[PDB]
């Protein structure tokens, strides 16, 4: 069929993968809000530089 | 004014790919699971996965040049360097073909180690590491911009463009393509595959040496290193044909 | 959802955070186009574009937040504020210099911006035009797009001959009602063109028009120089492929001063 289908490096550890993909994407949203001081997922605070209005 | 105009638009082309660039360093440096005999598997196996689905030749280098910048960021695990792969085909894909590739199928050709859930979550995680910046500058851009200025037949220009998108391809599994920016890859691409494969005299419109000597000097790289840049070309055609 | 703004140093930014359809296959394909179009920008920056300064995704749908480079006046502002009699004659030309060198920006990396207008050209306090609203009224619309044809890249510097006139008029050079009727406006400027240069499948067709005559250039933009008027008939050329570039207005002897 496919000689391309197969694991390089044996298993993975499922949920390790889904904890450091949280683990990451949150270090991703703390760079974020410390370069504009602006919370990106609850898009609300201030305390910093900005100043932000509707 | 096709002169200076064709420099105005290489001049934005080389610029613009002084951004897109990794660290050669980053084995030493950031990774400590992965090693340069692990890149060039994985390299060979997203390879395969784009020569099987017929993707877009830009594809597979494309993909190749998020896995470098993201390994220049961040460490991966061992485990985890095949999940890393993918998702940059995964984004690749989206950029260059009109109907990328099903994350399922993507999830298929890892023999199921990753599921659909992994590498969604991993190309946000991706896509935002890396700035959102995946309109990377390709070799494929630069050799379709050399082309243009090469007198040769549309029939020679073809067979040119097979023969320096394959090199391409075999330079993205190896780590001079780490170093090395897409104007040299594109341009080391082209002087080799005007040279043929050995198989016949070379028989072009623009001579070889007018061709070295141009793209040398639009590129900014003596030939003494455009020479350097095909030899290791051509050694890594042997190195290819060898290993069957 | 909204929108807000921030100034600190060129010293306004502002923020949006938009929801993307998140479905089977994560991000869309023209999400992922558009945003990394935007960042190709930002190795260059330009001055006569507005810069994005960072884009994060946060997770159905998934959310992504966009910061740019904003003005807070625009160029209808500008004009309206403008010296009662006017504007200075080095003031436009200085204008449009920095106009068509970002229109030029654009359409050298692929960016058609397609809806040019007052409100999508800002000025910064300090003078500096800056272009937005790309990549993301008929008044200003190019002949082929009220046609419904063939777009392409010199719809946008219809555009700027429009404006480029509504600089000395202050107000806009052609207003009309539908599709329909904007060309018989312009039309009654530039004549009725002849059927080679009218495009193939067309919404219209020539006869939907009566015959006219091409009326002096100074019959209507007269606060103009000799050769302003030489430049605006170039921009509003009604075949887009005689139309001028927006490097060659720079080239042309109106703009080569200082």
């Amino acid at each position: 069929g496919s000689k391309a289908c197969r694991r390089l490096f044996g298993p993975v550890d499922s949920e390790q993968l889904s904890r450091d993909c949280d683990a990451l994407m949150a270090g991703c949203i703390q760079e974020a809000r410390e370069r504009w001081n602006f919370d990106f997922v609850t898009e609300t605070p201030l305390e910093g530089d900005f100043a932000w209005e509707r | 004014d096709a002169n200076l105009l064709n420099d105005r638009v290489l001049r934005a082309m080389l610029k613009a790919e002084e951004t897109c660039a990794p660290s050669v360093s980053y084995f030493k440096c950031v990774q400590k699971e992965v090693l340069p005999s692990m890149r060039k598997i994985v390299a060979t196996w997203m390879l395969e996965v784009c020569e099987e689905q017929k993707c877009e030749e830009e594809v597979f280098p494309l993909a190749m040049n998020y896995l470098d910048r993201f390994l220049s960021l961040e460490p991966v695990k061992k485990s985890r360097l095949q999940l890393l792969g993918a998702t940059c085909m995964f984004v690749a894909s989206k950029m260059k073909e009109t109907i990328p590739l099903t994350a399922e199928k993507l999830c298929i050709y890892t023999d199921n180690s990753i599921r659909p859930e992994e590498l969604l979550q991993m190309e946000l995680l991706l896509v935002n590491k890396l700035k959102w910046n995946l309109a990377a500058m390709t070799p494929h851009d630069f050799i379709e911009h050399f082309l243009s200025k090469m007198p040769e037949a549309e029939e020679n220009k073809q067979i040119i463009r097979k023969h320096a998108q394959t090199f391409v391809a075999l330079c993205a599994t190896d780590v001079k393509f780490i170093s090395n920016p897409p104007s040299m890859v594109a341009a080391g691409s082209v002087v080799a595959a005007v040279q043929g494969l050995n198989l016949r005299s070379p028989n072009n419109f623009l001579s070889y040496y007018r061709l070295t000597r141009f793209l040398s000097r639009v590129i900014k790289c003596d030939p003494d290193c455009l020479r350097a840049c095909q030899e290791q070309i051509e050694a890594l055609l042997e190195s290819s044909l060898r290993q069957a | 959802g909204t929108v807000y703004k921030a100034r600190d140093p060129g010293h306004f930014v502002a923020l949006k955070s938009v929801r993307v359809p998140n479905g089977e296959e994560g991000l869309p394909i023209s999400t992922v186009r558009e945003v990394a179009l935007l960042r190709r920008l930002e190795a260059f920056e330009h001055p006569n574009v507005v810069r994005l300064m960072d884009v994060c995704a946060t997770s159905r749908e998934i959310k992504v937040t966009l910061v740019f480079e904003h003005v807070d006046q625009d160029l209808r502002t500008y004009l309206d504020k403008a010296p009662p009699p006017g504007l200075p004659a080095e003031t436009i030309k200085d204008l449009m210099r920095q106009f068509l060198r970002g229109l030029d920006f654009l359409h050298a990396n692929c960016i058609v911006h397609r809806d040019l207008k007052p409100e999508n050209i800002l000025v910064t306090s300090g003078g500096t035009v800056k272009l937005a609203d790309f990549g993301l009224t008929l008044w200003y619309r190019a002949p082929e797009v009220l046609l419904q044809s063939t777009y392409a890249t010199p719809v946008d510097m219809w555009s700027v001959g429009c404006i480029f006139a509504e600089m000395f008029r202050r107000k806009p050079l052609f207003c009309g009602n539908s599709e329909a009727d904007q060309l018989g406006k312009i039309f009654d400027l530039i004549g009725l063109p002849p059927e080679d240069d009218w495009p193939r499948d067309v919404s219209l067709p020539r006869g939907a028009f009566p015959p006219r005559g091409p009326r002096p250039v100074q019959s209507v933009v007269p606060e103009m120089e000799e050769s302003g008027a030489q430049l605006l008939l170039e921009m509003l050329t009604f075949n887009p492929h005689k139309r001028i570039s927006a490097f060659r207005a720079l080239q042309h002897s109106y703009l080569h001063k200082d």
